[PDB]
């Protein structure tokens, strides 16, 4: 039956975001 | 007339401190001074602490 194990929905955090946004405006 | 001759001269000094030429050259030279353009990057991330 395969309980549960739904891939555990999330998304990466602001901060995440903002450190990410900020390694891209250094490629920027 | 006397009268309008002061009235000559009164439009003489109305004319000399309403010029507006000072005015443009000043904004031109305030534009030029300036010189600008922006938005050529989307996101331009001004990140501050």
């Amino acid at each position: 039956r395969k309980l549960v194990h739904d891939k555990e929905l999330a998304a990466e955090d602001e901060q995440v975001f903002l450190m990410k946004q900020q390694s891209l405006l250094a490629k920027q | 007339h006397v009268e309008g001759q002061k009235l000559k001269q009164d439009g003489d000094s109305f004319r000399m401190k309403l010029n507006t030429q000072e005015i443009f050259d000043d904004w031109a030279r305030k534009v030029q001074q300036r010189n600008l353009g922006v938005s050529g990057r989307i996101f331009t991330i001004e990140s501050t602490r």
